[PDB]
């Protein structure tokens, strides 16, 4: 591999680059100051929106006619052919001239907002005429916006109408008009309109499964209950009873639990699994409520009591129990009449007038999504009458843009309704919101403020929620949450799920949810990023809170990590030789060259196929001079001084040997973006990440002082081991002044027939095994494991593998992958949540020798580590003897259900709610029942 | 239950599969709408059809 | 007609509900299937059986 | 009669849609729906024949 002659160029090179500080306060500090810059940005984008939006439909005259006057808009769902007679009566249709924009990877017009009307919606009745009309000063406002900052994603008027005014004309995403393809999209149930349209709810929704709703009503409950949950986010709690004669928590929870995705699947199916029968007791039912919703004890967003109640109807207005529980009227009644009925409706509209609330009808599957929007509109009444201290910025939890970008958060800001005000009139319908302003920030926009290419591969950012949900992670991927086993939703990832939880981690996740700013170096079990190794790193963990918001913001940095080389590149004809050696003709002179797809120009487009990165990368090499300003320096410096690096190893000391019997392929890695691998041959074999930050054996190398071996994937179809190799690496250890750097990680991709050889050849001087960390098969020199390569060794003898993890040679930890796609089971592939599990070596000691006592027999075995190398011989001798095989260690992605949420709610996790919420306020018109 | 609510299309949920339908403001085929509609409708009453 | 109302058009090796609520027959003068589907037995019959 | 997806209007639940649909069979006109209906109301064909 050359280890000690490429820690020789290193060292012998001093004066090429300058070792600076990796100063992990200096970095959050300066990271949390871009973020709560871009935050703000945006939040000044929704004040001006918001402002506009208010000011235009205070001054907007209402009309029933617009044929006279027509609205002239770009609806989202229209074909883009051009066609003049795709006119609705009262309104003409834009036809725009749509660009593909990088930014957002779409058909996008800056000239014109586009408007989304659900399916369900008319965009020809008096209503939609009219929020068509008054919100072309929003789309106005939309380009100015626009204009004053380039880098603006999507910013969107969701309004409480049903239409959504967002700003880069886009068509919507494949439902414009497509049979299979039903565009159910509701602005008014978004997560963003749904969090800044009202504040964080406690529901209790009180389900009426008795006999009389048997049938139809009974599905249309459940359908309108799973909706409802729908509606809540992270910061609601919420718990389902039903009362029949008696009441009783649909489901384990008996506590106002968080809505969160596993809890609200744990009570979509505790609704789905309930049955009609019994007689109804409208007054067992809300003692039942009330006194859950006193229940303090538990988390809970002290803010908003409500009660759902899911009957259909009945004679029994239950006026005692709301005089007792319900006094003062902290807590509101919404009453839905569902089902297709003839009973009395009328005490079930009493409810709701006598306690704050509404009153709703679900008569069918279709009026089943409308009134839930409906709620929330009602919740929003004191938000409104708490004018402008209610207008605070919100950011949405992470999750798939509609329109699709990936990740995104998007930042809320109610809209009210303003015709009298200082010029005080009737003001009847004042009381609700015109509606909810968003604007998209990019999960890709907040990495660009956290740059990683000045760290180890091991280290990175992450921020994190008050609820613990990280907003930025290397292990936050653009999927849907698992939620259990497989049979429009926000990716909340908490940190102690995004990593390997310790308890340090726990306390310092508290922290970063409270607020503050600290510091902690601790040793911690990383885990691989391909998912099958352990590694007991030692880390440094800085947090900030990033102000004006309740983010916070921390950097994982090793402590190998502290300094970093800066490439000193100036003499721009060293570069260039050092560029030469990158062109993709001299790959037999040097190694089969992978430069790492990243941000060096503003002009390379990366690429998968990095060959043809290559290419452009050179190409924009050749021209570089003139651009100063388009390409990063930083990269660029180091990549090329790293290529200068690894030709003076590939040539200066592999082709002057040019062949090794033991070897097949030898490979050199540095964190500056190159890759090569020697012979060219073998390198059409490499499957690793180009990216080098992304390479699993570099990260898992950095962490060991050893040689780290890579054991090969069993049963991939590919390249194989046999005819690739098996991956050992060690990582240059290089010292600059003192100071520990770690800029390169040099390998073998050792040949197995090669070594077989060397571990059968003394045998004159059968069952013996070679492990590596993780308890992977190395080989054998039984020749029918040897077939088994890079297999775990459970799955080859189960007991062998139990009984060494029983010494305590193998720890492990079995943890939960929320975000892995799944085939799914009976009771294409949909997302659950899979249980992996990575072995490790438990202890410091070498040599494990004892009896394995299998079943009516006893095997010996014994295991001694090998030194300066992650393996471990096991020399067990016991072939063909009494079957103790009546399982196996499979160590994989096995599917499984997450942790149990019925207990998990019981101790939850820390979690901080909003500060300030609307609820109850005086100069309410509660007088609105419907 | 009015014309002017009544159009555009809606969501119908009868095949399984929700599909988007037109809203269509129709009169019953036997709707007593006149004196020589509501003769044939009784007609239709009386022989139980 | 004994039995004979028990073959419907089945999907292909699905399990699920025949399409169309009439008996079918593979045979020539019979009512075929169409649209990839199978007339296979166990199938209450019309009017719930 | 409250079946899945379905209440009919001709059912015995009250005493006027009781007498509205023993009027209806009298005149005979669709009494062999009512019919299945409080067949599948007691359990199907295997139970409530
Ligand atoms: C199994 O096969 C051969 C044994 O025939 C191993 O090669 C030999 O390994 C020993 C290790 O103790 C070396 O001394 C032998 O010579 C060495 O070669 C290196 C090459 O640069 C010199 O620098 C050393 O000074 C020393 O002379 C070495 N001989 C040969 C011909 O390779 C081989 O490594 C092993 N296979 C595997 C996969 O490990
Ligand atoms: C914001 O609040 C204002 C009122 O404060 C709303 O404007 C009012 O909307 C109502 C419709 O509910 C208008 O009443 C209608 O008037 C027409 C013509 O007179 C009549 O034919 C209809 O039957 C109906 O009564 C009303 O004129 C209009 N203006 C005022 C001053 O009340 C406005 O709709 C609210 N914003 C949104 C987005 O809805
Ligand atoms: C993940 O793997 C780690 C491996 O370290 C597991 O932590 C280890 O758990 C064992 C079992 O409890 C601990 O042993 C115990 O130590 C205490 C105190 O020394 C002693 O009183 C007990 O009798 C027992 O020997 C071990 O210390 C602990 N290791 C560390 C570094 O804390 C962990 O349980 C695994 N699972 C999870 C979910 O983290
Ligand atoms: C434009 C309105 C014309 C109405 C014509 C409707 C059809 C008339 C059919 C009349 C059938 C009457 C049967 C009663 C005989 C006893
Ligand atoms: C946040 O504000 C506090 C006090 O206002 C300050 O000490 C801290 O440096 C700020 N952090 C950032 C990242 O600006
Ligand atoms: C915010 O906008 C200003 C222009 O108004 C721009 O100069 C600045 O770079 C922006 N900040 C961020 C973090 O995008
Ligand atoms: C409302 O409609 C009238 C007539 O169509 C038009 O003059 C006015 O500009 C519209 N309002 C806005 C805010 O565009
Ligand atoms: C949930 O469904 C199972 C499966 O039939 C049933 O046995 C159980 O009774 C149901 N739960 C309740 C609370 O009835
Ligand atoms: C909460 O705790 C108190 C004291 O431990 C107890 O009296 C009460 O029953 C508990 N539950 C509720 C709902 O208050
Ligand atoms: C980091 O590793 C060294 C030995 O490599 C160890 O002594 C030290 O305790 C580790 N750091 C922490 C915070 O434990
Ligand atoms: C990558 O691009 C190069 C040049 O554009 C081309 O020769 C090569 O076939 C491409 N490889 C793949 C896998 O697309
Ligand atoms: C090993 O297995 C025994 C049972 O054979 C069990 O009691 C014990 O907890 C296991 N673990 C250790 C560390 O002994
Ligand atoms: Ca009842």
């Amino acid at each position: 591999s050359g280890v000690n002659q490429l820690v020789d160029i290193y060292e012998k090179y001093q004066d090429l680059y300058t070792v600076e500080p990796n100063n992990a306060r200096q970095l959050v500090e300066i990271a949390a100051r871009d973020i709560e810059k871009l935050l703000s940005n945006r939040s000044k984008a929704l004040v001006r929106l918001a402002l506009e939006a208010e000011k235009v439909q205070a001054a907007h005259q209402w009309r029933e006619d617009f044929a006279s006057n027509e609205v002239v808009y770009y609806n989202a769902k229209d074909d883009l052919d051009p066609e003049k007679n795709d006119s609705e009566p009262g309104s003409q249709r834009i036809k725009p001239v749509f660009i593909e924009d990088a930014n957002f990877g779409r058909q996008i017009s800056y000239q014109h907002a586009a408007v989304h009307i659900p399916t369900d919606i008319y965009e020809g009745s008096t209503i939609v005429l009219n929020e068509l009309n008054w919100t072309s000063a929003l789309d106005e406002v939309f380009k100015k916006n626009r204009e004053e900052d380039p880098s603006l994603l999507w910013q969107v008027f969701g309004s409480a109408t049903g239409l959504a005014r967002y700003y880069p004309a886009s068509p919507w995403v494949d439902n414009s008009r497509t049979p299979n393809k039903i565009d159910l999209y509701d602005v008014r149930r978004r997560p963003w309109y749904i969090q800044g349209a009202a504040s964080p709810k406690d529901m209790l929704i009180l389900v009426d499964v008795s006999g009389s709703v048997s049938g139809l009503t009974l599905k249309l409950i459940r359908t309108s209950v799973s909706e409802m949950l729908e509606t809540l986010s992270d910061d609601d709690f919420v718990n389902v009873a039903s009362f029949n004669s008696n009441a009783q928590d649909v489901s384990c929870f008996q506590h106002l639990v968080q809505a969160n995705v596993r809890n609200k699947k744990v009570l979509k199916d505790a609704v789905n699994n309930i049955t009609a029968k019994g007689i109804t007791d409208y007054k067992k039912g809300f003692s039942f409520a009330f006194e859950q919703l006193l229940n303090y004890n538990v988390s809970r967003a002290n803010c908003n009591k409500i009660i759902m109640l899911f009957t259909d109807g009945g004679e029994e207005r239950a006026q005692e129990i709301f005089n007792k529980y319900n006094k003062d009227k902290k807590v509101r009644v919404f009453t839905f009449s569902v089902g297709q009925h003839n009973y009395d409706r009328g005490p079930i509209q009493w409810m709701a007038c006598e306690n704050k609330g509404y009153y709703y009808e679900i008569p069918s599957i279709g009026a089943i999504r409308i009134n839930t929007q409906e709620y929330l509109d009602v919740l929003g009444r004191p938000m409104v009458l708490a004018g402008d201290k209610a207008k605070q910025v919100q950011w949405t939890n992470v999750y798939l843009d509609a329109l699709e970008l990936g990740l995104v958060i998007t930042g809320t800001l109610p809209v009210f309704n303003i015709t009298g005000q200082f010029e005080n009139k009737t003001n009847l319908k004042n009381q609700l919101i015109l509606g909810v302003m968003g604007v998209d920030v990019s999960l890709e926009d907040i990495k660009r403020l956290t740059p990683r290419f000045t760290l180890c591969p091991n280290g990175y950012y992450f921020a994190i929620d008050p609820n613990g949900y990280v907003l930025l992670h290397p292990n936050l991927q653009p999927k849907p949450i698992g939620v259990g086993i497989p049979t429009q939703e926000p990716v909340t990832l908490d940190f102690l799920d995004a990593e390997l939880e310790n308890d340090i981690k726990v306390e310092i996740r508290n922290k970063m949810i409270d607020g503050e700013s600290g510091e902690k170096t601790f040793r911690t079990l990383v885990k691989s990023q391909d998912e099958r190794y352990i590694d007991k790193g030692n880390r440094t963990y800085t947090w900030t809170p990033v102000n004006g918001t309740d983010y916070s913001l921390a950097l994982v940095l090793p402590t190998y990590s502290f300094y970093y080389i800066k490439a000193k590149l100036e003499e721009t004809i060293t570069q260039a030789r050092y560029s030469e050696t990158l062109k993709p003709d001299n790959f037999e002179e040097s190694g089969y060259t992978f430069i790492a797809p990243r941000d060096y120009c503003n002009d390379l487009k990366i690429s998968d196929n990095n060959t043809e990165f290559l290419l452009n990368f050179n190409e924009f090499i050749d021209r570089k001079t003139p651009n100063n300003p388009s390409c990063n320096a930083d990269l660029i410096n180091r990549v090329l001084l790293d290529a200068g690096f690894t030709n003076e190893l590939v040539q200066n000391y592999w082709s002057k040997q040019k062949n090794i019997k033991g070897v097949k392929a030898r490979f050199v890695v540095t964190d500056g973006g190159i890759t090569r691998v020697y012979p060219k041959e073998a390198g059409e074999n490499w499957q690793e990440n180009p990216e080098t930050y992304e390479d699993s054996f570099y990260k898992r190398s950095l962490d060991n002082d050893n040689y780290v071996f890579t054991a090969p994937y069993f049963n991939k179809s590919g390249p194989g081991a046999y005819e690739s190799g098996i991956m050992v690496s060690k990582a240059v250890e290089i010292y600059i002044q003192g100071k520990l750097l770690k800029p390169a990680v040099v390998g073998i991709k050792i040949d197995v027939n090669s070594w077989i050889e060397n571990f059968t050849k003394t045998s004159i001087r059968m069952d013996c095994v070679i492990l590596d960390d993780g308890g992977f098969l190395l080989m054998a020199n039984h020749d029918d494991y040897t077939n088994q390569i890079g297999r775990f060794f459970g799955e080859i003898d189960p007991s062998l593998m139990r009984h060494l993890v029983n010494i305590s040679v193998y720890a492990f930890n079995k943890s939960y992958d929320y975000q892995s796609v799944c085939e799914p089971g009976a009771a294409s592939k949909q997302s659950c949540i899979t249980e992996q599990t990575q072995y490790f070596f438990d202890n410091d000691s070498k040599s494990f020798s004892g009896v394995l006592d299998c079943g009516n027999c006893s095997r010996i075995f014994h295991g001694e580590k090998l030194m300066n190398t992650n393996l471990i011989f096991i020399m067990v001798e016991s072939k063909g003897t009494c079957p103790c095989d009546t399982r196996l260690l499979i160590q994989a992605e096995q599917t499984s259900d997450g942790p149990n949420p019925c207990d998990m709610v019981k101790q939850p996790r820390y979690r901080k709610g909003p500060d300030v919420c609307f609820d109850n306020n005086v100069l309410e018109d509660y007088t609105d029942c419907g | 239950e009015l014309e002017r609510d009544c159009r555009g299309q809606y969501l119908d949920y009868e095949k399984e599969e929700v599909e988007a339908q037109p809203r269509q403001w129709k009169k019953y085929d036997f709707h007593y709408d006149n004196v020589l509609w509501a003769l044939l409708t009784l007609f239709t009453v009386s022989t139980g059809e | 007609y004994m039995g004979k109302f028990h073959k419907a058009c089945f999907p292909n090796s699905t399990d699920a509900e025949p399409v169309g609520d009439f008996p079918c027959g593979k045979e020539a003068p019979a009512r075929l299937c169409e649209g990839d589907t199978e007339c296979r037995e166990y199938w209450p019959g019309p009017n719930f059986g | 009669f409250n079946f899945q997806d379905e209440t009919p209007t001709t059912n015995f639940d009250t005493f006027p849609a009781a007498i509205l649909t023993v009027f209806q069979i009298l005149t005979g006109e669709d009494w062999n729906a009512v019919m299945y209906h409080g067949i599948e109301s007691q359990g199907g064909v295997s139970k409530g024949m």
